[PDB]
């Protein structure tokens, strides 16, 4: 399908389906545009810019406005809007209108889905033995793999090879990494559908713009889950985006103080989006000024500006508790917009599937 | 592109078997579903009589028999993978058999997610409805009535989504369905009533009940017991509302039960099969309650014995059980009252060959005979095997007497008391030599009353204990016991005999145009008929058939001018059917013969053409004209039985045995360069042998099994994985993996002895390249440990010479045999991977170079790699390998070591590796085709093109530097062309629904080769061997028209059009078939009747029917 | 729009404008609480309070 869907000018985020896009509009031209999108029940576009300086984009996501909050204050009618990505797309044309707003000619990319790798081998063999409920975890996984991938020996590959491409096994492998960071159950918080699960992981992973662009370019949910695991296992280090050799934090230090994932979308009083990742420790960061509690995203904890040790670029903030009864006593809220996941040693970015 | 694809060996794996009365109400039948084929048999005391075999245009997903109201015999319901429902009726009108379609229709939904437990189709006992479960939460019902021809069915919204198994419950007021389903709480059994009027699920007979966490089988128990049986891993329960009987026997915990079948109609006994290949008896004991109805006393399980790993079982009769296997050979077993010493009531009777799963294969000219052979890694677990497949029928030559210029052969018996043959009379130019057979001795002797200065046309044993000899001078009769000439018929004008033929009781000779019918009686040969013909005689035959078994009432003949085959009555010479033949070539030979039941008239010509027509023994008229060329020199037709069936040997440039299978004539070649004349022989020294004769040598030898393709099986009793050949050492390298249980003593013990344990020489991969502290070995007792291995199996005897075992947790994934660098030694290189259960991704692996010398596999090099080695190939004297997502090229140094020459890191796993010259086609399990190239001046790889479409992929091959064949999701084949401007992407130029899962592609052919470009064989999971050969566009354009024209005339089973069946299908994408020609459809042009060919061939180049016969016949020679 | 800077204000994130007294900032937007206004000094774009800068 094809649709000429409008584009907001102030948006600089790379939106993933399912991910929320917070907004705070001061200009009345884009406020009126937002309100028209409510009545006509149309979706706007979020262009994933490769070169954001000269506004160049090849892919994106159709965001639908799901929340609007007009706050008529003494100064100006300030609005707060939350939107949600729905369908991925390819950019065909950028029709810049006389009002300074562009109407992108969009081609909706199809959500590619694939059946179980064992079902493509045979039709009726091992059908009765396939899905099982719920003794220990090791004994359940050893027999689950041997009973589900019993057809694998009929092909030119082993049982363990197909486990690297099974959606259920890939989802569980990710869940084991996520549970180390967050102490939340999958039961209702994380979805069971591989498509929704892959996009949920993509949104909460601390990754740079180019990784999100290549992750959005992926069509199959199976490939997306595999690429996400490659980032988690290979990129066990987050560095400064400006100087690309300044180690700030590692994978083993990621945790969730807020019970809403490790990296949530927060906004400052000036209408700017900060995807803050919570980590216990964060080396090579200079603290600027005194510890403040004004508009504190983590109440009780005091924030202090944390800039890079070499290039002094804004990376995040140090959060320390005021009361001794709090647990933990200290953590760092690092913004995604300034972190580069670096593979340690001396190898550059690579990721099978 | 333009590629042609034909089936070299039909699928052998069995995926469904039923018993009923499909052919006749009295005949007990056995129906077998060999994927895209249906076999029909009759249960007899000997075994199974084959009746019909038909080609279904779809993978048979469900197969069931049923007989509704107003039906004399069972009707067969079949549903295919593309959801094509059909009700087929068997109708035999005389000696002709036909499968007609009573009702047909496609039951595919507009939008539907296929269920995890495949397609489940079941029929109601009273034949009131068909309950299908194609998609999750949707149960479709077809109304079974004598009116629904198009099969319009209704879909019902089922709240239960994850249904494991479902069967229509026997003994009910309304059509009830019993099923076991899974939900987040647990596995439970539920029942519903299916109303056709309302189209909804009303409450069933009994409440929902809980079942075992590993319960996955439902059995519809028939009257008088009723209810259902639920089989699980440890427990077996019974459900009849009030009663809930359950047993947990220890004899069933060793393996998961996977199949079942009923023995008694009432349901007192049931046969169950498991994954380890065991056979069990489930006995429903019956208590005698005095109120007429009976109650279940207790369930009893007993182990009968060991059988092949059965996908489906079926009880035939008198303890005879058919075992339909997917992994191993399907077999026919007998259950005895008394068990053998080992304690097994199961005794095998017959074994049916199954080549699948063909996990790997290679083409090797083993006997250097010019014709290639195919050795395949077949089977899995105890069913592990290696099969050697070759085209043609072999001839095991024993004698070789040099006698050039033999013009006829005949077996004789000088002594009457002996049943065996002791004389072999040979004819020569103007002379006749006689040979004696005292065991293996052959001496030139003289038989009394047999003239030797005349050329003989026929001689042999005849009625009243006498001997006959038809010579150019006259017909002679010799009394067998006193050895003397007793009667001699001579031509009145002393003319020579031109053509003659004689049988057990009659003698028919001809002199130019004259003909004389004579009869064999004690010491006399009396002339009865005297008839003149239109033109001179070309050939004659008087072979009697099963009309009366004595004297033949009909006679066959041919003419010189106005060539035609004619039939004559013996006491008169009435012209019954004068089939006129075309061409300026006379018929050299003619023969009347029986095949299974139907009689045929075979007529051969000087140009090598052969005509065959059905002939009725009473009327004497011909039917179904079918012409086929075998050789280019005149053909000689003689009969021989060999293994309890009449067969015809056609001596010509391409000698061939004309035999019958599936009530149609088959023409399989014999592996001999040329045979001029031959006859069957049965001497003491040469028992049940054949006497062949060519331009220079008389040869006596035993023929092979009369069938297309000769297959030799080598049992290993363990899973083979890869195979390669090493010509220098005259043996094969085969990766294998036996399964040893974890011992309580801290070791390993195999469940049965196999190729890797029982070897001449054995060695362990003693190496420390991997440290002990890597992953803690935490496997409890009874865990399935896969012990990988490399076998050095011989190429002549196929004996396991060596079995090198790898390290603990080591998995061998690739194997090649080649000379690397400037080293003259040929090595066996194996790529491995360290698989620890706790680790998900393989972070360790190695590459081992081996040298088989002094009967022991020595280790030359050992290169450790940080990843799994999935594939390796020889590349211009440098070893190319795949470590996780890295394509590395190694150089073999002068100090025998592998140094890293260059690396190419890709963003896709490297599973497939194929090369042609300096081109490298890499692939992934998710269809990521990537073409790389090694520039020698640069010294590293460079990407040329790629096409990353998300789809499952099983195999890949390079046809040429531009075309790249591959197998993809939902049993399809595709081709990728290179437009060498836009060059960095591969153009997909081929789409074809094969219907088989290809595990391996291999370049080569199984033809002698003393029309089409290239030759690629392929091995599938269902044991089907196919062939892909590329063809010109002009030839594709011609054959593409034939595909559309043949579909209009060929009566498809279930009325499924060829276009839809062979069209691409991956659920989301369903495009038509392009860049491919279904060779099996083209080959069926010869099977259709003669008037149908004129309709097909309707419209410089002129269409002519005969012209297209030669083109289709040329395409059959490639396989 | 001239608008001179009068007091030094250090930016706390990538959205705020790092300021040093003396320079003129081209006012792009002039609406917000506590006089927080958007501005650009040719290159860098960001917000700043009114009690620090003067028109
Ligand atoms: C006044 C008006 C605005 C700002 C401010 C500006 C930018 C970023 C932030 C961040 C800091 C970290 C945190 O916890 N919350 C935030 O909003 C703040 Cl506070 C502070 C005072
Ligand atoms: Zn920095």
């Amino acid at each position: 399908s094809c649709q000429v869907i409008p584009v907001l000018p102030q948006v600089m985020m790379i939106l993933i389906p399912g991910q929320t896009l917070p907004l705070q509009l001061f200009h009345p031209q884009e406020v009126s545009m937002v309100r028209n999108l409510i009545q006509k029940d149309r979706t706007f576009a979020v262009l994933a810019y490769s070169n954001v300086q000269e506004r160049e984009a090849q892919f994106g996501t159709t965001a639908e406005i799901y929340a609007y909050r007009e706050e008529q204050d003494f100064g100006i009618e300030i609005v707060k809007v939350k939107a949600i990505g729905r369908q991925r797309f390819k950019v065909l044309e950028l029709r810049t209108q006389s009002d300074g707003i562009q109407q992108a000619k969009v081609q909706i990319l199809p959500e590619c889905v694939l059946p179980s790798t064992m079902s493509a081998v045979q039709l009726e063999s091992l059908n009765k033995c396939q899905i099982f409920p719920s003794q220990c975890s090791y004994k359940w996984w050893q027999k689950y793999q041997k009973r589900k991938f019993h057809c694998a020996n009929l092909t030119s590959w082993p049982r363990w090879l197909y486990s690297l491409y099974d959606a259920e096994t890939l989802m569980d492998r990710i869940k084991k990494q996520l549970r180390e960071w967050d102490e939340n159950l999958k039961d209702d918080s994380l979805p069971s559908n591989p498509i929704d699960f892959s996009y949920r992981v993509a949104a909460c992973l601390p990754i740079d713009d180019v990784l999100r662009i290549q992750l959005l370019k992926i069509g199959s949910a199976i490939q997306r889950l595999r690429c996400e695991l490659d980032i988690m296992n290979k990129c066990t280090s987050l560095c400064c985006k400006q100087c690309q050799e300044t180690e700030i934090t590692t994978k083993n230090e990621i945790f969730s103080l807020s019970l809403c994932g490790p990296m949530a979308a927060y906004v400052n009083p000036h209408g700017y989006v900060h995807e803050t990742l919570t980590v216990y420790k964060a080396c090579n960061l200079n603290l600027i000024g005194r510890p403040s509690t004004e508009h504190s995203w983590f109440p009780g904890y005091a924030w202090t500006v944390a800039q890079c040790k070499i290039c002094a670029s804004h990376i995040g903030w140090k959060f320390t508790a005021t009361k001794k009864d709090m647990s933990p006593q200290k953590f760092w809220g690092l913004t995604r917009s300034a972190l580069l996941p670096t593979i340690p040693d001396t190898e550059d970015e690579i990721s099978p599937d | 592109s333009y590629n042609y694809v034909v089936t070299a060996q039909k699928p052998t794996a069995v995926n469904g078997c039923v018993t009923g009365h499909f052919t006749s109400a009295e005949d007990l039948n056995l129906l077998i579903a060999k994927n895209t084929r249906l076999e029909i048999y009759v249960v007899t005391a000997e075994g199974l009589r084959p009746v019909k075999e038909v080609g279904m245009y779809g993978k048979i997903a469900v197969m069931e028999l049923f007989r509704p109201k107003g039906e004399s015999k069972d009707l067969l319901f079949i549903l295919t993978a593309k959801y094509n429902a059909c009700i087929l009726e068997y109708k035999q009108s005389g000696e002709s058999i036909d499968i007609i379609t009573r009702a047909h229709g496609n039951v595919q939904d507009r939008i539907g997610r296929p269920s995890e437990t495949g397609i489940i189709g079941i029929i109601d006992p009273e034949c009131r409805m068909i309950g299908l479960r194609l998609y999750d939460g949707l149960f479709k019902v077809i109304p079974l009535d004598r009116d629904n021809k198009e099969l319009k069915a209704f879909n019902i919204r089922l709240e239960e989504l994850h249904v494991i198994d479902v069967k229509f419950l026997y003994g009910c007021q309304a059509p009830t369905i019993c099923f076991v389903y899974q939900d987040p709480q647990g596995r439970h059994v539920k029942t519903y009533e299916v109303s056709l009027r309302e189209k909804e699920f009303n409450k069933g007979p009994w409440k929902q009940e809980n079942v075992e966490a590993e319960a996955s089988m439902v059995i519809a128990v028939p009257e008088p017991f009723g209810g259902a049986i639920i089989i699980g891993q440890e427990s077996i329960t019974y459900h009849n509302g009030d009663k809930y009987l359950a047993i947990a026997p220890p004899i069933i915990k060793q393996s998961t039960i996977v199949c079942h079948n009923r023995v008694d109609p009432n349901g007192s006994r049931y046969l169950l099969g498991d994954m380890e290949g065991r056979l069990f008896m489930l006995l429903l004991e019956k208590e005698e309650q005095m109120d007429g109805t009976v109650t279940l006393k207790d369930l009893r399980v007993e182990l009968l014995g060991e059988t092949s790993i059965a996908e489906c079982l079926t009880y035939l009769d008198n303890g005879v059980v058919f075992v339909g296997s997917r992994l191993g050979d399907s077999q026919l077993v007998k259950l005895n009252v008394d068990s053998n010493e080992q304690g097994s009531y199961v005794v095998a009777m017959e074994t049916f060959t199954n080549l699948g799963p063909i996990v790997d294969m290679c083409v090797v000219d083993l006997e250097r005979q010019g014709q290639g052979q195919l050795v395949t890694c077949s089977g899995a677990f105890k069913e592990g095997s290696l099969r050697i497949i070759r085209n043609g029928i072999g001839i095991h030559e024993h004698a070789s007497i040099d006698l050039p210029g033999i013009k006829g052969l005949w077996p004789l018996r000088s002594d009457p008391n002996r049943e065996t043959d002791d004389t072999l009379v040979l004819s020569f130019v103007g002379q006749t030599r006689v040979l004696m057979l005292n065991g293996e001795e052959v001496e030139e002797t003289e038989l009394m009353g047999f003239v030797d200065d005349q050329q003989t046309f026929f001689c042999g044993n005849v009625a009243h204990q006498q001997l006959i000899q038809i010579t150019s001078a006259s017909v002679r009769l010799v009394s067998q016991e006193p050895k003397a000439l007793v009667s001699e018929w001579k031509e009145p004008q002393a003319k020579n005999i031109s053509v003659a033929s004689c049988n057990s009781s009659q003698v028919v000779v001809a002199v130019g145009r004259a003909l004389y019918y004579l009869q064999i009686h004690p010491q006399e040969l009396r002339q009865i008929s005297h008839t003149e013909m239109e033109h001179e005689v070309a050939c004659l035959d008087i072979t009697p058939l099963g009309d009366s078994n004595g004297l033949s009432p009909l006679c066959a003949i041919g003419l010189w001018t106005d060539i035609s085959a004619r039939i004559l009555k013996l006491p008169s010479f009435e012209l019954l059917h004068k089939e006129m033949l075309g061409g300026e070539i006379i018929p050299r030979s003619i023969l009347m013969t029986t095949f299974e039941s139907s009689h045929y008239l075979l007529c051969a010509l000087g140009d090598g053409a052969l005509f065959y027509f059905g002939l009725n023994i009473e009327t004497g008229l011909l039917s179904d004209r079918k012409k086929v060329t075998l050789g280019t020199q005149p053909t000689v037709l003689r009969t021989f039985r060999s293994l309890s069936t009449t067969n015809v040997f056609a001596c010509s440039d391409r000698p061939t045995v004309i035999y019958s299978s599936n009530h149609k004539l088959v023409f399989s070649n014999v592996n001999l360069k040329e045979v001029n004349y031959m006859c069957p022989l049965n001497s003491d020294g040469y028992p049940d042998s054949l006497a062949l004769a060519n331009n220079s040598t008389l040869t006596i030898g035993t023929i092979d099994e009369i069938q297309k393709l000769h297959i030799r099986t080598v049992p290993l009793y363990e899973s083979p994985r890869k195979i390669c050949y090493q010509e220098v050492s005259q043996c094969f390298g085969v990766l294998s993996s036996r399964i040893e249980v974890q011992d309580t003593s801290g070791g390993t013990t195999a469940l049965r002895p196999s190729a890797s344990t029982q070897a001449l020489s054995s060695s362990v991969s003693s190496s420390k390249l991997f440290s002990s502290s890597t992953a803690p070995h935490e496997t409890s007792f009874g865990e399935e440990v896969e012990v990988h291995n490399l076998l050095i199996i011989d190429q002549h005897t196929f004996e396991v010479l060596h079995a090198h075992q790898f390290l603990q947790n080591e998995y061998a994934l690739s194997l090649v045999s080649c000379k690397l660098g400037k080293d003259p030694n040929t090595y066996f290189i194996v790529g491995t991977a360290m698989v620890y259960p706790e680790e998900a991704e393989p972070k360790q692996g190695r590459i081992v170079v081996f040298q088989y010398s002094d009967g022991k596999l020595q280790t030359v090099a050992e290169k450790e790699v940080k990843g799994a080695v999935y594939s390796m190939v020889e590349f211009n004297g440098k070893l190319l390998a795949s470590i996780n997502s890295t394509v590395r090229l190694y150089e073999w140094t002068t100090e025998k070591e592998l140094r890293t020459e260059c690396n190419h890191y890709n963003n896709i796993m490297a599973l497939y590796l194929k090369t042609k010259g300096d081109f490298i086609l890499v692939g992934d399990l998710m269809r990521s085709v990537l073409l790389l190239a090694y520039k020698p001046m640069e010294g590293n790889f460079e990407e040329i093109a790629r096409d990353f479409n998300p789809n499952w992929m099983s195999a890949v091959e390079i046809l040429d530097d531009d075309n790249f064949l591959g197998a993809e999701n939902a049993f399809n084949l595709f081709v990728c062309q290179k437009d060498s401007e836009e060059r960095q992407h591969l153009q997909e130029v081929g789409l074809f629904h094969l219907g088989e899962f290809v595990n391996v592609f291999c370049h080569g052919s199984l033809v002698m080769q003393n029309p089409t470009q290239g030759s690629v064989l392929f091995g599938t999971v269902n044991g089907m061997i196919g062939l892909v050969t590329s063809l010109s566009e002009s030839w594709y354009n011609l054959l593409l028209d034939m595909q559309n024209r043949l579909n209009k005339v060929i009566k498809s089973v279930g009325k499924i059009e060829h276009s839809f069946w062979r069209s691409f299908h991956t659920e989301r994408k369903t495009e038509p078939a392009t860049g491919f020609i279904d060779g099996d459809l083209i080959e069926s042009f010869l099977d259709i009747s003669r008037p149908k060919m004129q309709e097909v061939v309707a419209n410089k180049r002129e269409a002519t029917a005969d012209d297209l016969i030669k083109v289709v016949e040329e395409l059959t020679r490639i396989h | 729009g001239t608008a001179k800077a009068r007091y030094d204000f250090c930016a706390r994130d990538r959205s705020e404008l790092s300021l040093k007294e003396g320079d003129i900032i081209k006012i792009l937007n002039k609406k917000g609480q506590q006089g927080w206004w958007r501005g650009e000094i040719y290159g860098r774009v960001g917000w700043f309070p009114a009690n620090y800068v003067e028109e």
